[PDB]
């Protein structure tokens, strides 16, 4: 089972940065809009 | 300065005084000069080329300006520009006016405050436009 423990951790900690890739993209957009808007 | 101005006909800056003097109007709690001259500015550039992307600002103002008188007043007014500029529909003014005059039909204070919360967010606000939105707010 500690294979399959400490894969399934990886994974957990994959998670972690699938969220954190998602989270930084959310907030990119959200200060482009931003900028866009100030332009004009 | 600005009877002057406009007795030169030297046009595009008589009409900024009398931005200046209905905005400043528009303080001392006196409303209907300031839809007046704000209406008035508004059709006239209106129709120039460089000034029309400007225009609509100019209606929002004397929305705003319209709407301490009473609400019922101010819905009406805003077809009356809607109909006369079909652009004005897509401006986050119109929408903002629509989501507050919703939220304030049934005393959902909250929702306009919300609201307003959100589109200062999205964009700063000016401190005449605060002052006017806590005005109309006390209702």
């Amino acid at each position: 089972m500690a294979e399959d423990a400490d894969m399934r951790n990886e994974l957990e900690e994959m998670q972690r940065r699938a969220d954190q890739l998602a989270d930084e993209s959310l907030e990119s957009t959200r200060r482009m809009l931003q900028l866009v808007e100030e332009s004009k | 300065s600005a009877d002057y101005y406009k007795g030169e006909e030297s046009n595009s800056s008589a009409n900024k005084c009398l931005l200046k003097v209905a905005g400043y109007a528009a303080q001392l709690e006196q409303y209907q000069k300031a839809i007046d001259i704000y209406e008035q500015v508004g059709t006239s550039a209106m129709d120039s080329p460089l000034l029309k992307y400007s225009a609509k600002d100019y209606f929002f103002k004397a929305a705003l300006c319209h709407f301490c008188i009473d609400m019922l007043n101010a819905k009406l007014a805003v077809q009356k520009y809607e109909e006369l500029f079909p652009a004005f529909s897509d401006s986050r003014e119109c929408k903002l006016m629509k989501k507050l005059l919703e939220a304030h039909e049934e005393q959902n204070v909250d929702s306009y405050t919300e609201s307003v919360k959100e589109y200062d967010s999205i964009s700063r606000l000016d401190q005449w436009l605060t002052t006017m939105l806590l005005r109309i707010k006390k209702t």
